[PDB]
């Protein structure tokens, strides 16, 4: 009427917005909707004075037009004509015996015209590919209604029709029209298009299983309607390319090169580049919903790195009632995409040597690189901020890399040097540079960005920076030891104790986390089968190494921070005493007593906070293996 | 039947409960009570569970 014309243009605007190559999408001309002569539903004297057996002939003739649309002569197609419905008006001056039978024959006309309007309306471009094929399978059944009434007319012209015969003829085909009109009102009422009216068809096919009159009707219409849908599925499953002329598909492409390029911190392919609509699934493909997206998205992220891929085989196969061979095809194609991408990733731009060269520096395989670096670095590191210059560190990187033997792995060539300017507070300053914060940077490419992103590298650096303080405080204490090739006897046991503690902490994290969990990752990555398995192995690996180390604590071990503070105080002041005396027994001894007090307090407190953690009790076991400082206080408790 | 006697172990895992949980092999219980003699004869209500599990791990 008038309200139909709106809906069309709103949907057109949505489809113009979806594609950036589908522009100026067509509509059919305006006269198509202006003229009412497209649908199948485009003299008289008082019937009261006619004899009965002439009235009967006249009403058979008028009714026969009305079955297939076009109005009768004593029956009028009504002008009020509510929404997607038709009414008809028989005349109440018709003889009541005949008229009551006409009432019983009338439902198929109202179940004709409402069907015919839906065929014109939902076949144009603005209701999508599936609605066209649905209407093209209903027009076939309109045609046979015309077929039947023409042969009944040929019998009627030869004086060979009555109302009884006609009624008896029309009883089977009224049921068909009833089912078709119920489907058409259901498609229109929900504003269904795309897969929302293949969900409806999927349901209606299951609904009729005590009929086979209406079940075959709906099943033929489902087989007809899934033929445009399976083309869209062919495009998305077998290619990373879709043409998608009218968008009604569960996956949509909304572009996400507008935020990232050269590297995706977003992991945009799994997020929002190609994303699914859960309302446009046909309500049986929900089981396969993720696998569909992954199958073609994998082909994209290998055609993004310039490596050709192909489908294993292509099928076109239509819907079958309750029975699915395309489900098997979803599995086969998803497996082909995952297997070829997995084989490509481990040979071309291999991640194995990439990960080995990440273990070598942050989780630290060689100490040799670092023992050269620290001695050639320390005097520059000890100085505050703004005294650094990046070429000194760059020269130090290249000299320490080439002078050590870490110059034979391939991926060391994008390695840079940086610092962490908010140092330990970040876990849930830049006032110094090299006393706070030392780290490295490595930039990633697209096949190694969707596994190792920015966040994982920053977490690697935050592990390394924590280990850096132990690595640094250790050689401070060692230099103080070699500076004694008077002294206080408590100073020797304090030096020995601090050194043994920090060395044991380093050893414990090293041969509990770094070697054993790497052994686990080495067996995980030989048993991945898709890029959600390599993602699972890497994120479980990183979460395990973060949690297993002493990094994660509810308060980040304030005992440990204050402990390292008094260790750098000890190494400074003892060495300062030795340099001044070379150029008494109560000036040295008082500071040694204060340091021993603070270190014993923090050591007792960490052992107490380690016993509440509760295998995992081996850290207490190794740290005080000999049975001294294994428990020096029973742990005081309240009097309440 | 076939998936529980091949791909899972039901019978073989059932035998071990006979051997230990029902105390049906006395060698295991003899060496367990033998090595863990002082810790058992003393109140273990004043001793934590984690030590007993750790020493079971090597005792088995």
């Amino acid at each position: 009427l008038q309200q139909s014309l709106e809906l069309k243009r709103k949907m057109l605007r949505d489809k113009q917005n979806k594609k950036n190559s589908g522009q100026h999408l067509p509509i059919f001309p305006a006269w198509v909707y202006e003229r009412p002569a497209l649908i199948g539903d485009f003299t008289a004297l008082p019937i009261g004075t006619l004899p009965l057996a002439s009235q009967e002939s006249a009403v058979v003739e008028d009714l026969l037009y009305v079955l297939v649309g076009v109005d009768g002569r004593y029956v009028s197609a009504q002008p009020l004509a509510g929404r997607q419905s038709r009414t008809f008006l028989v005349d109440p001056n018709l003889d009541l015996s005949i008229r009551e039978l006409v009432h019983r024959i009338l439902p198929v006309a109202a179940s004709y015209s409402a069907v015919t309007r839906f065929i014109e309306e939902k076949s144009s471009f603005e209701y999508g590919q599936v609605n066209h094929a649905l209407a093209a399978a209903m027009r076939t059944l309109v045609k046979e209604h015309l077929i039947l009434v023409s042969q009944l007319e040929q019998l009627h012209r030869q004086g060979l029709l009555s109302l009884q015969k006609l009624w008896f003829y029309i009883q089977p085909a009224m049921r068909t029209m009833d089912i078709l009109a119920s489907l058409a009102t259901s498609v229109d009422k929900g504003e269904c298009l795309g897969g929302s009216t293949l969900s409806l068809l999927h349901d209606r096919s299951f609904s009729y299983t005590g009929d086979s009159q209406a079940q075959e009707l709906c099943l033929y219409l489902t087989k007809a309607a899934s033929a445009p849908y399976f083309e869209v599925l062919e495009k998305w499953i077998y290619r990373g390319i879709i043409h998608d002329p009218y968008s009604e598909f569960m996956v949509e492409e909304h572009e996400l090169r507008k935020e990232r390029i050269q590297e995706d911190y977003n992991d945009k392919y799994w997020d929002q580049r190609y994303t699914i609509v859960q309302q446009q699934i046909p309500s049986f493909l929900q089981k396969m919903a993720d696998k569909i997206l992954s199958t073609g998205k994998y082909l994209n992220v290998v055609r993004e790195c310039g490596h050709d891929v192909t489908c294993p085989v292509a099928k076109e196969i239509i819907y079958t009632l309750k029975e699915r061979a395309y489900v098997e095809q979803i599995e086969k194609a998803f497996n082909y995409a995952s297997k070829v991408l997995l084989d490509f990733l481990m040979e071309e731009k291999e991640l194995v040597a990439h990960l080995r060269s990440i273990k070598r520096y942050f989780l630290m395989d060689q100490g040799d690189f670092f023992v050269h670096f620290m001695d050639l670095a320390e005097e520059e590191l000890r100085k505050p901020v703004e005294d650094i210059t990046p070429p000194r560190l760059e020269a130090l990187l290249e000299l320490a890399l080439r002078m050590s033997t870490a110059n034979t792995d391939p991926f060391k060539d994008d390695l840079k040097i940086d610092l962490m300017p908010h140092d330990l507070i970040t876990q849930l300053e830049l006032a110094l540079s090299g006393l706070e914060a030392f780290s490295f940077d490595y930039i990633v490419k697209w096949p190694l960005s969707l596994i190792i992103n920015r966040k994982a590298l920053t977490r690697y650096q935050m592990l390394f920076r924590h280990m850096f303080y132990c690595k640094h405080v250790e050689r401070q204490l060692c230099s103080v030891w070699i500076s004694n090739k008077q002294w206080f006897a408590g100073a020797f046991t304090l030096r020995q104790r601090m050194l043994n503690f920090v060395q044991n902490i380093q050893y414990y994290m090293m041969f509990e986390v770094m070697e054993p969990t790497w052994h686990i990752l080495e067996k995980n990555l030989k048993s991945a089968s898709n890029i959600d398995d390599v993602l699972g192995h890497h994120t479980g690996f990183l979460d395990t190494c973060l949690k297993d180390c002493m990094l994660t604590n509810p308060e980040l071990l304030k005992v440990f921070s204050k402990l390292m503070s008094v260790c750098v105080m000890f190494t400074n002041c003892m060495q300062k005493f030795t340099q001044s005396m070379k150029l008494l027994v109560s000036g040295f001894e008082a500071t040694i007593n204060k340091f021993d007090k603070n270190f014993s307090a923090h050591l007792l407190d960490l052992l107490a906070r380690l016993s509440i953690y509760s295998g995992m009790a081996s850290v207490i076991s190794r740290l005080d293996f000999n049975g001294f400082y294994t428990e020096r206080l029973e742990r005081l408790s309240a009097e309440r | 039947l076939d998936v529980l006697n091949k791909k899972y172990s039901l019978l073989d895992h059932m035998q071990a409960m006979r051997r230990y949980l029902l105390l049906g092999q006395g060698d295991f219980i003899r060496h367990l009570m033998d090595l863990l003699k002082p810790e058992l004869v003393r109140p273990a209500t004043t001793l934590y569970q984690h030590n007993l599990t750790g020493i079971l791990e090597t005792a088995v």
